[PDB]
């Protein structure tokens, strides 16, 4: 169809959203007891998911650059 | 849902492309334009553009948008907040008015030339024009309108000016200068008009017909 | 803090490491009456000289050609034990037990040293990179 | 120029005070190799020699360039620092002079030594920097 | 990426400053309207094309020095394009003078801060002749004469000669000349109109130019100068090559005057 | 391949080459040069460029990219999503898109001008020429092709500046300043020829003829 | 109350929003028109803008406001000291006397047009009005008066033009540019009047009455 | 005293209020306005506002205000290098000359209108008039003191226009343009009297007498 | 000597005053008044001067100042390059050549009127004269010396015009334009004589002397 | 023939990458239990890919920065 | 190459397109605001 | 909102808790007659996160001693270590988000 | 992409399991017949590696769900019954942990380079 970058963007935050979401249930079961779930897994994965939300910082910063890039020109 | 991640990431960034992107999405570019198109009648600026005009245009902006604002509010806001609404639900919540009002403002050809150069294919009703479509095609009408509403305030003053110059050089007085004879006669007219008024009225009441 | 500092110091632990693992084969190997084939173990050493000896300057240790300790070979008296010759004497390994403690502990802190050494580079280095800014 | 000779002084005391270095980081590695003779430069008198003379590094040869794939290789480089023998106390019986304490306090006051030269880079360039906006 | 490049990078740096200037003073290249990023992302984008086979080594002295090398490679650019301004003066005199015949610079005479004959007619021929200037070849001459220069003066100890911005001073010069040259059949057809229109007065010394001539001339300007527009294609031709001849001129003059 | 090392390096200052090469290099100048042009024209200014121009150029410009950005998307992100090319065929995956717009928009005397300066040898077919010398080719034919359109669109207001100086003259409105007079007349002729949607829609449709 | 945070955070801000709300929100709107438009008069410039003007308009609005100035000082800042009050009586005590002077100030109707379109309820009193319609109010009657003075201004140098151009036309003066010798008498009218001080006091009289 | 802190605060900020305040509170304001009525007077501008007459009036400035800055110097510039005098009475000391210059120029009614419209009670002397009233008065009189000089440039110009308009007429010229005839005699009338020495030379001596 | 401090400040703020300040020290101005008062005989503009004008006096003054520049260039290009003179004599050897080339050019009754205004005593010899004296009556002496050349220029063009007018008007053409003959009649002086040749010459010529 | 610094960045950016990933396929190679490979030479080896990698990063902030600058010159 | 060596060229690159561009800057203003007068 | 944290931030309550309810058990590991006491950590914090703003429950006692006292000081010291180190986990977790949100904000 | 951490993961994890098999065997010392385990680190990593349905996305309220002991060969019989030797234990413990902080240093230098990359 296209590649709508709303909806490409909308997809990036999705993927951020759902990686924390998981690390923070993960989170969730280790410290309400569950077995199963590890203390370096609950660490590696919240780790990553720090990882993955600077990236998309960093984009987000990079793309306003770029945006107020190109309003501030003249006509 | 999202997690204080993505939100209060969008947020910021929303807010940094609210300048630009939403005040010229709503309105206050036609004011602006036709504040602008007024000012070069009656004379020289006379009327400091960053400083008044500017916030007069905020104002009226803000009173014009308010139904939409409201509609906004009660239908994305309050619902986002805690309960059965979160930044996906509330986006079409918090458009639907906002697209009607640009949908009652765009004319009725402009969504036809950028549908049309978009590849979109046909438009079943009112409600199926994207917003790709919407947000240029609104600009140009708004654009085309504010030029009409440019010309109509001209009129006047065009009147103002040819009927001084054609009295001073037909008196005899040859060369006197009729820009600098009419200029007090443009600022009496839109004066006893109460033309400010007339003006803004006008304007607000012609953004809802 | 050169980036050939990195090797010198690397070489370094190495050499410690390889010299360290031979003393703890010693100290281990201690009464070791056979050898696969059948022989008494002999206790090791290793030599260190210093790198790229051609032209350089100084720089660095390099542990080739570990080498025989040359130790008297002492002897025991078992002539019930077969490995004991005629007259005989079981060769029995010619470890010098508290010299192979003091080199696992020397070695030990050289090599905790060169580590140091190491990790005080890198940080030269990395507070190189903020020139300027 | 005359960007790069207000600044010189300080590019070439630090790239000195590298050099010296990985001299004592050399000195600290062979810390116990037998006959040593743990080595060492004047830092005045050097810097003297190269603000004075150059860099003249002595003893250097890289392979010629020529179209690509011929395999670059070279020689076995050093500064042209003289190396001075460190005058040892306390004689060892295997010749290594290196003695822990000198060589680590040395070691010590030249990362210092380092780390104030950077910083008075840093100074210098910042205050070029800030000239300039 | 070092130094072993990043004074390598002052290989960019002169030629890159001719091509700016050039840019910043040219007829077409520096127009308001281009964003500023593209007129400066052309300049390097255009030297990064000619950098390598310009074989350039200066240094950027600390309290320039060799500024006086930096003003060279600026004058250079300033001689290119803004010579090639003359072109338009020409016609942007030629059309103003031909209103200044019709009726529409009375204003301008006898006593103003408004001039407001420059939007009329002056600014149709001297963007008919943008557009002359365009079409061929006209965007082009100029950065390939700027490469010539590269190659003729490329960096130098004894940059500008002296007696050679006497060239460019009375050049124009050919402004007037050429603005004339242009207006000429325009001009003297209207001066026939005005002494015919004045050779009525004396029949009647009521006939009053300001009720008969103005509206007469002002058609005959308009039906005239649409008959002779065309006159403009070849005139232009010349209007350009001529100056690139003396911008050539220069160029190759210098050389072996050096 | 690289391994999450240098990628994400050489990302970032990806998207910071974004804003100014990847807009002056695909369209957006021909269109913001028009723009600029035909706000010369109509009088002043009075349309906000940081805001509404330089929008409605972007939209524009994404409209006509469509196509190249979707097969540049198909035939490199699609792929470049963890399988069988990361970053060393995607570049030209997604170079040879851009390279067929640019050289459908090209002048075809500036390559020629391009090659003649860089030494390079005769070039066989359209494809023989590199990047090194499309893109200062594709640049210098933009800004002639921008040009020519926006002194075309000047034309007929310039037509209007005559007309009305010439009747004042001829009615001997001695100096009545025919530019206030023009404005207003100016401002119809752009809205009674429908002027935003046939300038948009000339744009759109000549940057693919 | 708020803590040193959200105080000082309010402070800057409201400092940042100084400049243009709050030198158009009290007066320097009337006296800087009317000076530009005096300055139109009596043709060229004659005192530089951005600074004889405006600084001499500042000093002037700051002179109108000193009584305004000085009860919000009694009634904020005194009492803000630590005591009993802290940023929210705070408010509207320093609104009250300036909301005063503004309605004091403002058109009878522009009230009404601001109302109406913003579908505010019925008023009881002039107390009842809000900040929010007052605003927009209170400029647009501060455009109005600022008008009418300009009209004002311009009546007696039109006077001096006419009766010039007429002499002269009288004297059979053809085509002699009247503007030249009747500005050095628009200057002698503006100087025998003592025009500066009749202006500066006559702006401050009217603005309080 | 003030702690290396405040002082190099007030320092800079001092030097932002120079341009504006300072140079329109000292002088600068009376030549500039006298040079722009000059360029009036004589045809066309015809000499550069942006260079050469601004920097021509700065000299002039400079050169007048040698005195009054003499005695600021040696009145706060040797007692403020480290002893006695540190940027509180430095800064009376050096009002005080300042001050005393200013109110030798001001009109003796503008001090007491501007204190009439402060609600000041009533003063003893010239040294009880505080800078908040010396400003704009000085300034008010610096217009007036400039418009004069510009009565007595514009005569002798005007003398030549009518003169030679009149031998124009009686000639029998019908409808010769008067002004481009008389642009060289006013060159020529401004050139033998010697007119750029003895101009700048009257100002001089009018601006303290 | 100053030590990678001040240097490239006193460089970067010299370039800073470079465009008014040392334009309008050496040239430049007279060549550019004399230009315009050339553009006001010969009726309109028709000489772009953003465009045409200034440059060719830019080109001008270059070509007047190559000696000067060159003796600058021995003086101080040479030696202060790596070795033996070091910005304080190169300050002064490269200020003599300027100083002479303005001091052959100040009438010799400016710097008298700006030592006597200056309160400068005495003043040995022509060398002793400083800058601060030295640059205000070079500027007065360079506008004396423009506008006897623009009244050398209005000369001819004069007469043509009174000389036009008065063969149409004793030809009994009663009441015709003169103007818009003579601007023709303008131009034929101007080019048949190659006028800009003789008028860069002579200003070229006259410059120095 | 030619040097294209772009093919010099190019190069720099394949050393850093090349550095890095035999860094870490010797920690593969070691975890995994492949004899030969000690842990001294491991760590040595991943402390110099990080010193590489920052020097990748610093040039690139500053090649940003100088680009940032260049784009400002007005023209 | 030393490491300190490359920054220290690093930086001095770094300074001198500074100054190249600011001094570029200075005179291409200077030359608009002399193309900006009347005449 | 902003009652994204209350999940780790009450389980980091309860722990304090839980530590100051075994070094109780460890300070009376000799008076007679004590019947050991703990909380269920994971019943509990349930029944905080179901409604808000906490029932002693007892050790279940083995090797009897006649004292009454049935603190077996093993498990309470496993317990207490346990206790710590899922206390300073809870830190790191809370520090995680806190440092994660003031990180995209700024 | 962001799957080279995989590894070093799996290997920790599967280091934190054995340290947990190793403390049951040191904490079965003693109990009759336990007959000591292990697993084989290189192959149960190899084989983590080496090698997972999402359930049916129908209307929501759909709940999506889902989720080698080797023998080691004792020495010196017993008949106690118990076969866990302690010098091998305990050695095979030390060397776990000591693996098990190099895969936790090496994780996290990854993490920092990866951090730094982004500013």
């Amino acid at each position: 169809s296209t590649v709508s970058f709303a909806g490409q963007l909308h997809a990036a935050l999705d993927r951020i959203s759902d990686r924390q979401a998981a690390a923070r249930v993960q989170a969730e079961k280790f410290t309400l007891g569950e077995p199963g779930i590890a203390l370096n897994d609950v660490m590696a994965d919240m780790q990553k998911a720090s990882v993955s939300m600077q990236m998309g910082i960093q984009v987000r910063n990079k793309l306003v650059a770029a945006y107020q890039e190109v309003m501030s020109m003249q006509v | 849902s999202w997690s204080l991640s993505v939100q209060t990431l969008v947020f910021i960034t929303s807010l940094t492309f609210l300048p630009a992107i939403l005040l010229m999405m709503t309105s206050f570019t036609r004011i602006i334009i036709v504040f602008g198109l007024l000012r070069n009648a009656l004379g020289t600026p006379s009327a400091p553009p960053n400083q008044v005009l500017l916030g007069l245009a905020l104002f009226l902006t803000f009173f014009i948008m308010s139904p939409v604002i409201d509609k906004i509010y009660v239908d994305a806001y309050q619902p986002f907040s805690e309960q059965k609404i979160s930044m996906q639900e509330a986006l079409d919540k918090g458009a639907q008015p906002l697209r009607a009002f640009m949908l009652r403002q765009t004319r009725e050809a402009d969504l036809a030339l950028f549908a049309r150069l978009a590849n979109s294919g046909p438009l079943q009703g009112p409600e199926a024009v994207p917003m790709r479509i919407l947000l240029p095609a609104y600009v140009t009408s708004e654009l085309k309108t504010a030029f009409q509403i440019g010309f109509t305030i001209f009129i006047p003053f065009l009147i103002i000016d040819l009927v001084i110059a054609s009295v001073l050089m037909a008196l005899g007085m040859m060369m006197v200068p009729p820009a600098t004879i009419a200029l007090p006669f443009k600022l009496m007219l839109f004066v006893l008009v109460d033309g400010w008024q007339l003006l803004m009225g006008s304007l607000a009441q012609s953004f809802y017909s | 803090a050169l980036l050939n500092i990195f090797d010198i110091a690397g070489s370094a632990l190495a050499a410690q490491s390889k010299r360290l693992n031979v003393a703890a084969s010693n100290l281990a190997n201690a009464d070791s009456v056979t050898g696969p084939d059948g022989q008494p173990y002999r206790a090791k050493q290793v030599v260190f000289q210093v790198d790229a000896a051609p032209g350089q300057a100084t720089g660095g240790v390099k542990v080739a050609s570990v080498i025989e300790s040359q130790a008297p070979e002492k002897l025991v008296y078992e002539p019930g034990n077969p490995l004991a010759d005629a007259n005989g004497y079981v060769k029995m390994p010619n470890v010098d037990v508290v010299g192979e403690m003091v080199n696992t502990m020397s070695a030990s802190r050289s090599y905790q040293a060169n580590i140091e050494v190491l990790n005080t580079v890198k940080s030269m280095m990395l507070k190189t990179l903020t020139l300027g800014q | 120029d005359r960007l790069d000779a207000a600044l010189r002084f300080q590019q070439e005391a630090l790239n000195l005070r590298a050099q010296r270095q990985e001299i004592l980081a050399a000195n600290i590695a062979n810390a116990d190799t037998p006959g040593y003779q743990a080595r060492d430069i004047d830092f005045a008198s050097e810097l003297k020699k190269v603000m004075v003379r150059g860099r003249e590094e002595t003893g250097g040869v890289a392979l010629t360039l020529t179209s690509s794939h011929h395999i670059p290789a070279q020689a076995v480089s050093s500064p042209a620092v003289d190396l001075l023998y460190r005058v040892p106390d306390q004689p060892s019986l295997d010749g290594n002079t290196v003695d822990m304490d000198r060589e680590r306090t040395q070691f010590a006051d030249n990362s210092l030594k380092y780390q104030m030269g950077l910083t008075v880079l840093g100074s210098q360039l910042k205050g070029m920097m800030n000239v300039l906006q | 990426t070092s130094e072993q490049w990043l004074y390598w990078l002052h290989l960019y740096f002169w030629p890159l400053l001719r091509v700016l200037a050039l840019i910043s003073t040219a007829p077409i290249l520096s127009e308001r309207a281009i964003p500023k990023r593209v007129k400066l992302g052309l300049g390097i984008m255009i030297t990064l094309v000619i950098a390598p086979s310009l074989p350039a080594n200066d240094t950027p002295l600390f309290s320039i020095a060799a500024l006086w090398l930096a003003m060279q490679q600026i004058l250079i650019g300033i001689a290119l394009g803004f010579t090639m301004q003359f072109a338009f003066a020409a016609v942007r005199t030629a059309g103003e003078f031909i209103g200044l015949q019709m009726g529409l610079s009375f204003a301008t005479f006898v006593d103003p801060g408004s001039h407001l004959n420059m939007p009329v007619l002056a600014r149709i021929m001297d963007m008919l002749a943008m557009l002359l200037f365009l079409t061929f070849n006209g965007h082009l001459w100029l950065i390939s004469l700027l490469v010539d220069t590269f190659h003729t003066l490329p960096i130098g100890s004894n940059p500008v000669n002296s007696n050679a911005f006497m060239a460019l001073a009375r050049a124009g010069g050919l402004i007037f000349l050429n603005g004339l040259m242009l207006a000429l059949p325009v001009i003297t057809l209207l001066l026939t109109l005005n002494l015919a229109l004045g050779l009525l007065n004396r029949m009647a010394p009521q006939l009053s130019i300001f009720v008969i001539g103005f509206p007469l001339t002002l058609t005959v300007g308009i039906m005239l100068m649409a008959a002779l527009m065309p006159l403009i294609a070849p005139f232009c031709e010349h209007l350009f090559s001529e100056i690139f001849n003396l911008l050539a001129d220069i160029v190759s003059e210098m050389p072996i005057n050096n």
